[PDB]
């Protein structure tokens, strides 16, 4: 085509989706990770995660307002990944890298899994 | 704005 | 903070939101522009437009499944802007620039309004 | 990935 492109558009959209999440606007699901609860937009979760994409395209699960994750999933690891989904920024640290990588593997977030593997390999 |  | 950032994350999210729109997945509103109907995600519309942000933060309008735009709004102009919201690419042409600018003014999409003004000024 |  002969379209023009606004470079900062995708980043501006994601910033506004994060502002709606912070103010709890039009969030349509609560993700339960052991004792912890996280409110989010189903569309953003599907856009970032192979696991959520599979869950919310399922004819019965698409209508659930609550999703319970596997008990082995660490709430902090999930929180860090949820923040990444809405911001592009990953808070990866020596003390959380194992939980972040295991959670990214479960959630099917291949680019996160890749950077965790590289950061671990460098420390060995 | 750019030419993509 | 000490976060790492994935450069292509925002663009990848927007690409997946557009794929869900094309397949009509989790769309929660229909925008009526005269005889034409456009299905979309309320969150993406709010993230891109000052007008939709005001409409869907309203305690009564937030629950409507149908929104009717002003009869002066051109359906093609709306279609071009909706495509821009989901892609960052604006199909601006000599034959549509007036309709695109009027629609962007109504929708409160200031970056689109700005490029339309500059393209018009250059043709004068 | 980059240092933002
Ligand atoms: O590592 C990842 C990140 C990811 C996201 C999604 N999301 C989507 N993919 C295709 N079309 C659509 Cl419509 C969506 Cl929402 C699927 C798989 C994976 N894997
Ligand atoms: O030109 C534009 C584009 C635009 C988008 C929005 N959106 C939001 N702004 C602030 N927080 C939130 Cl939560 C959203 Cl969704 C508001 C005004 C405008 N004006
Ligand atoms: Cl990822
Ligand atoms: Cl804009």
């Amino acid at each position: 085509d002969s379209c023009i492109q606004f470079t900062r558009h995708a980043s501006d959209v994601l910033l506004n989706l994060n502002r709606l999440r912070s103010r709890d606007i039009l969030t349509d699901v609560v993700i339960v990770v052991s004792r912890e609860q996280f409110r989010a937009h189903k569309t953003v979760l599907m856009a970032c995660s192979g696991l959520f994409y599979s869950i919310f395209t399922d004819q019965l699960k698409c209508n659930l307002s609550v999703i319970n994750l596997d008990p082995e999933i660490n709430p902090e690891g999930f929180c860090i990944l949820l923040d990444f989904m809405y911001t592009s920024r990953l808070n990866l640290r020596e003390g959380n890298i194992m939980a972040v990588m295991a959670t990214a593997m479960y959630l099917q977030m291949e680019h996160v899994v890749d950077t965790c593997r590289k950061f671990i390999k460098a420390s060995e | 704005w750019v030419i993509p």
